């Protein structure tokens, strides 16, 4: 099977970008009157940092972004070198709704806009190289229902060598606990820190989240969570360590 | 406060 390369020391850059205070959008967007902040972010952001950290990447995190300081961010990294950088991974944890997520000032960036900075003719020192993005965010304000089971040169296209990693499908909630961090990223961390080792590729170790994912729920409101990966990836990503 | 995203 064919594998991205994947040696590069660092790896790359891993962008955190880590919003936790609405207190912009709750005072300026009529229908966020009420949006909280994301108390426990940090957990996640820490969690990502361990996690990448090991993993051989280069972290850049920011806090407490609005929408317009999130384009300006990865403006900054589209037009960065990363000739000698194998990878590139950003990751969002902030409020959402339907294909968006939010800033701190509670305006909307589609997710799209997010990862479309990153196409090959945007930021050709990424062409042939995985981008991975992972959004945990609600993507509406449904709770997810459960369902009972039983007990177990050449050219390319612009947008080739993506995986976006989602917290929910759309339309549904995702879920953070305020003192151990959010389903999704919790999750993912330790997958990926338990399975990475072994040489598992990065599709594999998303079913694995889907599968623990799915197994949590919330008993206040009979919700369960269902992660949702996308991808145009043509290799086998792996993250050795 | 408890729970979402």
């Amino acid at each position: 099977d064919k594998v991205y390369q994947m040696k590069s020391k660092p790896r790359g850059y891993c962008l955190i970008i880590n919003n936790h205070n609405f207190a912009k959008a709750r005072e300026k967007v009529p229908k966020l009157h009420s949006i909280r902040d994301r108390n426990g972010t940090h957990l996640d952001a820490g969690a990502l940092t361990t996690t990448f950290e090991e993993l051989h990447f280069e972290i850049k995190p920011h806090d407490d972004c609005t929408v317009e300081q999130i384009y300006e961010i990865l403006k900054i990294y589209q037009l960065m070198d990363h000739s000698n950088m194998d990878c590139f991974i950003c990751c969002i944890l902030s409020h959402g709704d339907k294909g968006i997520i939010y800033g701190t000032d509670g305006q909307e960036a589609p997710i799209y806009e997010l990862t479309s900075q990153f196409t090959g003719l945007k930021c050709p020192s990424l062409a042939g190289k995985p981008k991975v993005f992972f959004i945990q965010a609600c993507q509406g304000d449904n709770y997810q229902k459960g369902i009972p089971v039983e007990t177990d040169t050449r050219y390319i296209p612009d947008e080739a060598d993506f995986l976006l990693g989602m917290a929910t499908v759309n339309n549904c909630v995702s879920y953070r606990n305020p003192a151990e961090g959010t389903w999704y990223i919790q999750s993912l961390c330790q997958s990926l820190r338990e399975r990475c080792p072994r040489g598992d590729d990065i599709l594999t170790i998303l079913t694995e989240v889907n599968y623990e994912v799915s197994n949590k729920d919330d008993k206040k409101n009979m919700g369960k969570q269902m992660p949702q990966p996308t991808f145009t990836l043509r290799k086998k990503l792996v993250f050795p360590s | 406060x408890d729970x979402x995203x």
